[PDB]
């Protein structure tokens, strides 16, 4: 809770990986802020400029030591900045260029936090991410509950190994399905499917023809790269429901397949003949010999 | 140093 | 033949005391029998215990008793000698005190949902083990009972061992423990404990002024170092916000202009407040005298993990760098006899300034050094003028100028004959540094006329010591002879403090007996009486890592232990139980009153804490108050 | 690769702000009056220095409080994990974790990985480690901050692990928080 500053953190690419950081910052009182701190705390692999940071330095009403200054550029996963006063009036702003030393999948959110010297316990934090809403951990809450989200997207192709991996109890349903319409927002992508077949029904006793949604994390809308009108096949498990069946979804997490299903024109190519077969013989055999 | 009295050894003056 | 008896003002239930009869100018064996009474009617408390006094060790002995716990306010006993036929009565005053009890916690803080610690050490008023019951309270900020006990220390060797656990949901605040022993419940001691949330801080701030105090006059200001190191040892590298204040008891007044950021670099950081902020601060340059400054910093390690507060105040703001107190000085001179003056000289945060030299103004350039507790012996002869002694003592430390030397003036009363007689007694010892194991060597000066000085053979002696009778005898003196010097050995029994009261009698000018009494208040180095002490064995260990703990103690003795992280008292460092404590604990106890000396003879005995009555109808007033009188 | 694996690190977790409430009698047969009692103690595993107050009673020499004697327990290379002293369910929170390097030549090059607690949300999954390479050089600290969601109220805890590349060189620290409900 911040009654006593305003915070605003934002994260944006450059206009080998270089994004620009913005903070802007508003003391909620009467007066000015006398001396405050911005403690920062960096992207996974992400380091400031050094002469980025300082034109801040020099800049009047800011500190930033000189042990901070000439750091090795890589070793600055954290760093304060010295506000000599925060306004009361306008937001005060600063902005520096931010470089990926090190590529690594999976980012961690960089925090900012505003505090006056005289009292740290009354302080705020704003989170910032390249893809995610206000820098938040992905995670699902229904009132108080929540469930974390940071779960790998989906599962990593030939036969039999399908048929192994579809037959387990833990997997409920098994799906060709149609992308009817895709939902993005700032959090959760929504990805209403059309069910065209029930290779395995489960809990969920949803006919042939019945739209269903699967909610997936923004992070991984790249990876998945579901587009309208394609056919897909996806199984999944019966703990990934959201809601008691009027208000029901499908969660894609590291234990839901999503795979490509090459429509009749695209099958007759020399590139998808090995897939459609496969995906061909697998419906059969999961339809005929069933799960023993 | 002294008591003011007219005997013993610590006499005045 | 005159028969008197000396015991103390207040008396105590269930603890032996001395009651001290003499026989004056009496020959052949005088039986005598002590009896204890309740005052407002006759019940007989105790009583018996028999004595002979025998021409041999010369009509001087004492009698040992232990007053009984019979069954609002003051409690006085009427205590009756018979010399033969002759009954000499006297009404004392009688003390419920059971003892000390101290209190001691496991740290100085806690955190909601966490175990204090305690124990209560049950002492008598000799700092001895005792087994009795007390009643314990944990009391919250608001001062409600959260916690209730009472137990027996009977058989426990002194140590109770107690433990709480704080709720989840709890009022942060000062908390207290508070104790009694249960047949003294008007007589509390208390303890306090901070409850607060919190994590330990890794690294420590000592905030630190280059002098004690400021100089009102210093264009310098108040300078200030700011020190910063881990727990562990290591120098920290960070930034500190440093800000100063003022204050005039309760009062707070902030300097914003002092707010200042400076560089950690080796653990160390310097700060300046300057002279016209200060002013500037208080919208006069004098009038600032006896407040005091507050000096706030604040330390962000560079990684900016963790951060540390912590505050220096009580910085006096003065005109000089030293305090002269004649509160170890009698306040009532012999006229004729030296008057000697225990100086105390202190540095303006109350500790003993030492090497220090003092001078009484007029018979100015005699000069004394202050000892190691920072006290210098003083002395001045005075003429045989009832008239009120003023004196001046001023500083003359050189270095400081005329200005910046220190100065106080006391006045001293002429201590009033029996029947303008100009019959005197005066006590003097030396100042020095006085460890048990030494012999300290007791002055005693007569002054009275050629004509009748014959007449005095002796002066019987008294030592009191944590509000008993610890030793009295006799100093033999032949005639003629102006002082006798009496070489006292001097014990741990005599650890805190002790008062020496002397007197002489004889029959007069004109059929009437005379008491004649000066006092001497000695002070004694504080330590145990015995010895603890804690030490490894050889010598960083290891996290994990064993370790020999060493021991070295009394024989026979309990030993309590507690292994606290020094990052609790960087949180918080108040309350902590020392040896020191304990003896300032017990000198507040003292039943005697004064430095020394009296009013007359009755206000000698009476102000170091013993009664006095004769047969022949000499004796102390009544004291009918438990603590001393305020000044 | 040869680094020590996570499993081979067994982490302090023994951090009391005090301990040592103890009592002891001394028996052992005086030499001057005096008697040494021996005392074999464990310290525990804090990097600070430990306070230890003892207090004697005695029959006869009444109450003794000893000056008080200090331990320093200390290592070249250790975590110092920052955790607040509680949080919010639900809310998301950044804690530090400052790795320390008091050796005076050799740089380091460590691996640091906060583990899955399923208390938490973070980027430590059951199946998936999440950790870092870092490089401190001698003489100082790295702070390596880790942003978790408390998901469960009560006493939870918090693990990290580091290790050194190419050396026998490692720590581990775990501690604890209160997690409390949110309200309206
Ligand atoms: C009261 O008298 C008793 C015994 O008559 C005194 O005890 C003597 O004091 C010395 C110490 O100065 C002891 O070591 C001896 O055991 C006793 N003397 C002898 C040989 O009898 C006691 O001190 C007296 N009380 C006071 C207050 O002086
Ligand atoms: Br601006
Ligand atoms: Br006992
Ligand atoms: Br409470
Ligand atoms: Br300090
Ligand atoms: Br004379
Ligand atoms: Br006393
Ligand atoms: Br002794
Ligand atoms: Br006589
Ligand atoms: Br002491
Ligand atoms: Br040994
Ligand atoms: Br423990
Ligand atoms: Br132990
Ligand atoms: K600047
Ligand atoms: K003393």
């Amino acid at each position: 809770t911040c009654n006593k500053f305003d915070l605003k953190v934002t994260i944006k690419p450059a206009p080998k990986n270089t994004m620009i950081l913005e903070i802007c910052t508003r003391y909620r009182g009467d007066q000015d802020a006398t001396m405050s701190i911005l403690d920062i705390s960096m992207m996974t692999g992400f380091a400031p400029d050094t002469d980025d940071l300082k034109q801040l330095a020099n800049g009047v009403d800011r500190y930033i030591s000189k042990y901070e200054l000439d750091k090795a550029f890589s070793d600055r996963n954290t760093l304060i900045i010295y506000l000599d006063k925060v306004s009361h009036s306008e937001d005060d702003c600063l902005a520096f260029k931010v470089h990926q030393y090190f590529n690594v999948e999976l980012i961690q959110p960089g925090a900012v936090k505003v505090y006056a010297y005289y009292n740290l316990e009354e302080s705020c934090t704003r989170f910032y991410h390249p893809e995610k809403e206000d820098g938040k951990l992905n995670k699902l809450c229904r009132d108080e509950l929540c469930r974390c989200a940071e779960e790998n997207c989906f599962i990593q192709v030939t036969l039999e190994e399908r048929l192994d991996k579809a037959c387990e109890p833990g997997v409920d349903y098994v799906y060709k399905t149609r992308l009817v319409k895709v939902q993005l927002s700032n959090d959760f992508d929504e990805y209403i499917m059309a069910i065209e077949q029930t290779i395995k029904s489960g809990s969920d006793e949803v006919q042939v023809g019945q739209q269903r949604t699967f909610i997936s994390p923004i992070k991984c809308r790249e990876a998945l790269k579901l587009e309208e009108k394609k056919h897909y096949l996806m199984w999944g498990l019966s703990s990934d429901f959201w809601g008691e069946k009027p208000n029901l979804s499908y969660i894609i997490g590291k234990d839901t397949w999503v795979e490509h299903w090459p429509e009749e024109d695209e099958c007759q190519d020399e590139e998808n003949q090995k897939q459609c077969q496969d995906l061909g013989a697998f419906t059969e055999s999961m339809v005929v010999f069933g799960c023993p | 140093i002294c008591v003011w009295q007219d005997w013993g050894a610590h006499r005045c003056t | 033949p005159m028969y008197s008896i000396i015991t103390p003002n207040i008396l105590r239930l269930e603890s032996e005391e001395t009651m001290v009869l003499e026989a004056h100018d009496a020959q052949g064996d005088v039986p005598v029998t002590v009896t204890v009474h309740d005052f407002p009617g006759k019940k007989l408390v105790l009583s018996s215990e028999k004595t002979v006094l025998t021409p041999a060790t010369n009509h001087m002995g004492n009698v040992t008793f232990t007053i009984p716990a019979n069954r609002g306010r003051n409690k006085f006993v009427t205590v009756q000698a018979t010399f033969g036929t002759q009954v000499v009565e006297k009404v004392v005053l009688v003390s419920l005190q059971s003892g000390y009890l101290f209190i001691q916690t496991d740290k100085t803080i806690y955190t909601p949902g966490s175990t204090v610690l305690y124990r209560i050490f049950t002492v008598n008023h000799k700092l001895l083990p005792v087994g009795r019951t007390v009643m314990v309270n944990i009391e919250n900020p608001e001062g409600i009972p959260v916690k209730q006990d009472s137990l027996s220390s009977q058989n426990q060797l002194g140590v109770l061992p107690l433990s709480w656990d704080i709720p989840e949901l709890v009022n942060m605040g000062q908390w207290k423990i508070r104790a009694y022993y249960e047949n003294s419940p008007q007589q509390v001691f208390s303890t306090e404990f901070e409850v607060k949330e919190y994590v330990l801080p890794s690294f420590e701030v000592i905030v630190e002024p280059t002098e004690k105090f400021y100089y009102i006059y210093n264009e310098k200001g108040l300078e200030v170092t700011i020190t910063a190191r881990f727990l562990y040892g290591k120098k920290v590298e960070g930034t500190a916000f440093v800000i100063f204040g003022i204050q005039d008891g309760e009062q707070r007044i902030s300097l914003p202009e002092s707010l200042k950021r400076i560089p950690i670099e080796d653990g160390s950081g310097e700060v300046v407040l300057s002279r016209k902020v200060l002013l500037d601060g208080v919208q006069r340059a004098e009038d600032l005298v006896g407040k005091s400054l507050y000096v706030s910093a604040t330390v962000i390690l560079h990684s900016g993990s963790d951060m540390v507060q912590a505050e220096r105040s009580g910085i006096p703001i003065v005109t000089s760098p030293y305090q002269i107190h004649f509160t170890k000085t009698p306040k009532y001179f012999k006229p004729g006899m030296p008057f000697d003056l225990m100086v105390f000289v202190t540095n303006p945060d109350g500790s003993p300034a030492y090497r220090v030299p003092v001078a009484v103004q007029g018979e100015d350039t005699v000069q004394s050094l202050t000892q190691g507790d920072g006290v210098a012996k003083l002395s001045i002869n005075t003429h045989p003028s009832q008239k009120p002694l003023s004196i001046t003592v001023r500083t003359k430390k050189q270095e400081l100028s005329e200005a910046e030397q220190a100065t106080r003036t006391m006045q001293a009363l002429p201590y009033s004959t029996v029947g303008n007689s100009n019959n005197y007694l005066h006590l003097s010892v030396l100042r020095t540094e006085l460890r048990p194991g030494e012999t300290l060597n007791v002055n005693f000066l007569l002054r009275m006329d050629r004509a009748h000085e014959a007449k005095i053979r002796y002066y019987t002696y008294l030592i009191m010591n944590k509000g008993r009778l610890l030793k009295a005898g006799r100093q033999v003196r032949e005639p003629g002879q102006d002082l006798v010097v009496l070489p006292l050995s001097i014990t741990t029994d005599f650890i805190p403090s002790f008062r020496l009261v002397a007197y002489y009698t004889l029959i007069g000018a004109s059929g009437q007996r005379e008491v004649v009494a000066d006092s001497v208040w000695v002070d004694v180095k504080d330590s145990c009486v015995g010895s603890l002490v804690v030490k490894s064995g050889q010598s960083q260990p290891v996290p994990g890592q064993q370790m020999t703990l060493k021991i070295e103690g009394d024989h026979g003795a309990r030993v309590v232990l507690v292994a606290v992280d020094k990052g609790v008292f960087v949180l918080n460092k108040k309350n902590k139980l020392t040896q020191s404590k304990i003896w300032d604990v017990v000198e507040k106890a003292d039943i005697g009153c004064t430095p020394g000396s009296g009013k007359d003879y009755a206000g000698v005995f009476s102000d170091a804490g013993l009664t006095f009555t004769s047969s022949s109808g000499q004796q102390t007033a009544q004291r009918a108050e438990l603590q001393c009188p305020q000044p | 690769e040869d680094i020590i694996a996570e499993e081979n690190i067994v982490s302090r977790s023994e951090f009391p702000e005090s301990w040592l409430w103890n009592v002891e009698d001394l028996k052992e047969p005086p030499k001057n009056g005096i008697s040494t009692k021996l005392m074999n103690i464990f310290l525990k595993d804090s990097i600070t220095t430990w306070e230890i107050l003892a207090v004697s009673m005695s029959d006869k020499k009444g109450i003794c409080v000893a000056d008080p004697f200090e331990v320093t327990v200390m290592q070249d290379f250790f975590i110092d994990l920052r955790l607040p002293y509680s949080v919010v369910r639900n809310e998301q929170v950044e804690i530090r974790a400052v790795l320390y390097n008091y050796r005076q030549n050799q740089e380091l090059k460590v691996r640091v990985e906060l583990l899955h607690n399923p208390a938490f949300c973070s980027l430590a999954t059951t199946k998936r480690r999440h950790q870092q390479t870092v490089t401190i050089p001698p003489k100082s600290s790295l702070s390596v901050p880790y942003v978790i969601v408390p998901l469960k109220t009560g006493l939870q805890e918090v693990e990290v692990k580091a290790a050194v590349y190419h050396h026998f060189i490692s720590d581990g620290v775990r501690k604890s928080l209160k997690v409390v409900p949110e309200g309206i």
